[PDB]
């Protein structure tokens, strides 16, 4: 019954900087340890084994050290690519057991957000519910606020959002809100508005649209 | 080299047993250098070491599965495969096949298999287009169960721009995710929610 | 004495089977490898070849020096340690698994491993894993037996610690620090 905890849980770093992770184990595993990264959507990939030895085709900017209890991750030059959560594992004896994990995240300039706003496909009305949705394209920081508005009244706890990973290019985040509304109450308002705050924008932007136009 | 690909259901009643079978491709699991791994992923256990099993058919199970757990191996067709019985919402994860060489590393994963435990119906879901009133067009996959599904545009030829949400759980208990395009031509998302046998083109105006 | 898998007598034997067991009686060296495959013990469908018995591997107990490497990836179900090598003194490791390992215990319930007179393994390394039963391993002190700088030890993915000190299966307290290969006050290496 190994416990594996790692440090930090979650960081942040700039395009170039050295990143450098922990994992601690509860007892002495001398060097049964591996590192591995999974990045967004994709299953963990191996990277360090034997907490020194580096995968063959894994960049060079990877590296792992240590023995015993404590042992140290590191990436000499953090990329954009690198967007992932980092795991110890070790092997020293049944049963095998992971570490909490580390993700990392990509620090960069401040991006303003991209909005698009779509109104309730006729499709989707004659099944007796509208979906509105807003979208925002491309930002960062991930901290963004969407304020609905129908017929100039704010909206609240019949929306709901959806933020992707960092890209693995631009360091972006991507938000999508959906405003969910009945039929019939769709029907007794005309104007829907969909209003954002972000640090790149200087004002709050709002993109609109007049119902049946 | 050597791909790991899983296979099962991805919807289990409770107290049921859970199936699953990897094929390995470009290689034999007769090999004395790797123990054949079952690893699963979910919120509030994280990756969580199942049990593996070697080509002398000796196995070696987690002790927090051990009762419920059977790993056995297939050289014939070259596969191996997990069964996990009485299963809870707790055994909801995402499932790996994976390669751990006696060496001690995972060096080989399978892309991994999504199974929910649940005692509701799979309902197949319903494409809606976004279309306004650079653009943006996109598709809404809306009320579906369960998890996952697979939304690609052109077949595939379009990937720059595209922008597939996590999915968001309804109060309804049904899943609904949107994918969405930026664009400076015929654009079609293509969804697909394998655990219904739905496979929809919506093209966007 | 005699050659080891793969070399003269067996020249095309993967391990050790029913056919050519009986050929190490009264042998005291191989020269070459010995293999000790599952199908040893699962049996052979292709050539009809039964399980060797679990009470012939007796033969082996006049081994004392192998110059290749020792491959054991199966054993007898009835067998609870290893003692068919109770007097094998050397594994010299001029050929290796893979160019690295003289000694491979890989995914056996032996709860012990007995091998009391193993005193040099001159070359390679020794990797132990996948023993859910095994115990006394992680106490051997194994540089008394290695003779080449850097030889490494993977007592990996097997039997907790103190699992083995939950059913009284330590050392004795008459021997050293060194170590043991089973709960006997004669498996010790030192006193």
């Amino acid at each position: 019954d190994i416990q594996m905890t790692q440090s930090p849980s979650s960081l942040s770093a700039s395009v170039g900087d050295r990143v450098t992770i922990t994992c601690q184990a509860s007892q002495d595993i001398s060097n049964y340890l591996n590192w591995y990264q999974q990045k967004p959507g994709k299953a963990p990939k191996l990277l360090i084994y034997d907490a020194s030895n580096l995968e063959t085709g894994v960049p060079s900017r990877f590296s792992g050290s240590g023995s015993g209890t404590d042992f140290t991750f590191t990436i000499s030059s953090l990329q954009p690519e690198d967007i992932a959560t980092y795991f110890c594992q070790h092997f020293d004896h049944l049963p095998l057991a992971f570490g909490g994990g580390t993700k990392v995240e990509i620090k960069r300039t401040v991006a303003a957000p991209s909005v698009f706003i779509f109104p309730p496909s006729d499709e989707q009305l004659k099944s007796g519910t509208a979906s509105v949705v807003c979208l925002l394209n491309n930002f960062y920081p991930r901290e963004a606020k969407v304020q609905w508005k129908v017929d100039n009244a704010l909206q609240s706890g019949n929306s709901q959002e959806s933020v992707t990973e960092q890209d693995s290019k631009d360091s972006t985040y991507s938000l999508s809100s959906t405003l969910t509304l009945s039929k019939a109450d769709y029907e007794k308002h005309k104007v829907y508005a969909c209003e954002v705050t972000h640090q790149g924008l200087s004002s709050p932007v709002t993109k609109s649209f007049n119902r049946g136009e | 080299q050597v791909q790991l690909q899983e296979s099962g259901p991805g919807l289990v009643k409770p107290s049921e047993t859970l199936s699953l079978t990897c094929t390995v491709s470009g290689g034999s699991v007769s090999s004395g250098d790797y123990y054949w791994t079952w690893i699963r992923q979910s919120p509030g256990k994280g990756l969580e070491w199942i049990g593996h099993i070697y080509y002398s058919g000796n196995t070696n199970y987690n002790p927090s599965l051990k009762s419920r757990l059977t790993i056995s191996i297939d050289t014939s067709k070259t596969q191996f495969s997990l069964k996990l019985s009485s299963v809870t919402a707790a055994d909801t994860a995402i499932y790996y096949c994976v390669r751990d060489r006696v060496t001690g590393a995972f060096d080989i994963w399978g892309q991994g298999t999504m199974v929910t435990v649940s005692s509701a119906s799979t309902k197949g879901p319903s494409v809606f287009p976004l279309a306004p009133c650079t653009a943006a067009l996109g598709c809404l996959v809306k009320d579906y169960f369960p998890e996952p599904v697979t939304v690609s545009w052109n077949s595939g030829a379009l990937t720059s721009g595209v922008h597939t949400f996590p999915a968001v759980l309804q109060s309804s208990g049904l899943y609904s995710l949107s994918s969405v395009v930026t664009v400076p031509q015929t654009y079609t998302c293509n969804v697909d929610h394998k655990p219904s046998n739905t496979k929809v083109d919506k093209t966007v105006e | 004495v005699c050659n080891g898998i793969g070399i003269g007598e067996f020249k095309d034997s993967l391990s050790i089977d029913a056919t050519n067991i009986k050929h190490f009686k009264n042998c005291t060296s191989i020269s070459g490898d010995l293999h000790i495959l599952p199908v040893a013990f699962r049996g052979d469908s292709f050539t009809h070849t039964p399980p060797l018995d679990p009470q012939e591997l007796d033969i082996l107990k006049t081994v004392k020096e192998i110059t290749g490497f020792l491959l054991i990836q199966a054993w007898p179900e009835n067998r609870t340690d290893l003692h068919a090598f109770e007097n094998l003194e050397i594994i010299r490791g001029r050929t290796k698994q893979h160019g690295q390992f003289s000694l491979a215990v890989v995914s056996l319930d032996i709860t012990s491993l007995g091998l009391r007179s193993l005193k040099e393994i001159s070359d390679g390394d020794v990797i132990i894993s996948g023993n859910k039963n095994l115990c006394y391993a992680n106490t051997i002190n194994w540089k008394k037996l290695f003779g080449t700088s850097g030889q490494k030890t993977k007592i990996i993915s097997n039997r907790g610690e103190n699992s083995c000190k939950a059913t009284g299966q330590v050392c004795h307290a008459l021997c050293s620090p060194e170590g043991c290969w089973g709960p006997e006050p004669r498996d010790c290496v030192s006193h």
